[PDB]
């Protein structure tokens, strides 16, 4: 069946790629919260 | 509460984290009357 | 007409739905206006 | 023409169905804006 | 009619995806709205 | 059915966030309540 | 893996990114702190 | 120009929507400033 | 060459859609910056 | 280059925009600080 | 290869057009953080 190997091969290769995405979103997210707390106690304070 | 008692779209507003905000509000109106007490007390000679 | 029976279908459930959020806020505005209440008989 | 008639039928329904649809609109645009000032004025209050 | 039962099957199929997907919709509604009132209070009483 | 299988899974994957979720928001909210007090009482 | 470079450049330069921003918000939050300081000493 | 025409009919159009919408704004901001008064009135 | 002649003809008629857009735009603008003033005036007012 | 010629005009129309706006800016900005000092004189 | 030659000068053509881009970005985010700074420190003030 030469699909079979084709479609195994197509999966592999994303499932790699999901994995760098969920990196990145990391790094992003991790930065926006951060500005947005320090902006948000700060006004609390004064 | 209970919004679309019957239909599809039947969702329920819980008590659980209800439960916790009266716990906080309770200290904050404590809070706010130990400081109106204690400072009428101490003004008292003050004329307010 | 196969359209109008659609239309008609969707003003009806849409009429419903109204009726359940003007429920919704008048919990949701009691509760706003009873926390301004006590919070001011409390603090000058 | 057998076309003069067709194009003619197309701008009828399509007439009916503009007039369905500003039925809904009032309907929508009426709660939005009801709720709106009610929670507006609420607030003003107190 | 080979026609009637194929697109009696799709519209079978439809519904039961319509159902699964009315689930999810509560699921992630309700803890939206959670989250909102209990800042919106905490944020109000002080 | 492939298409419940998906659906399941999606859901608990929802589930899972939710509960992390209400963990940071009271975090955060503590911290709030924290800086409003000791505000208040140092100044009138 | 082409893709493999690509995803490890773009990270990269993200990372410097969040650098330059953090020094832009100390530099208005500084600002902000000293104008509410100087019209409270002012006004009761 | 059959596009002369229909530009005119929109404008037209929108010049109507605008002499309802300044009737509302008053209806709305008059009610806003009058909670205000009166609750000033009230509260020292 | 008849390509010229008609490359010319549709700019052309470009232009003066464009003409009659960039009116419509001002009349729209208008109206919102005007009602955008007054609503933020008041409010600072009382 | 026909495309270094659009940039280039592209450029020169957003630096006249700018322009008026910086002016539209100063209007509304006096205003505003006009409106809150005259209100503060008059209510303790 | 004729391809290879002419892969090579979509790429040229390519980074001299994000170069351009580069330089319309700067001049309007410049501006709009401008006056955003101006309203604030101004609200703030008084």
């Amino acid at each position: 069946d030469p699909a079979k190997a084709a479609f195994d091969s197509l999966q592999a290769s994303a499932t790699e790629m999901i994995g760098y995405a969920w990196a990145m979103v990391v790094v992003i997210v991790g930065a926006t919260i951060g500005i947005k707390l320090f902006k948000k106690f700060t006004s609390k304070a004064s | 509460f209970v919004f679309g008692a019957g239909k599809p779209y039947e969702f329920s507003i819980d008590c659980d984290k209800i439960n916790l905000f009266r716990g906080v509000f309770a200290f904050l109106l404590y809070v706010a009357t130990f400081m109106y007490v204690f400072s009428t007390f101490a003004n008292i000679l003050r004329n307010k």
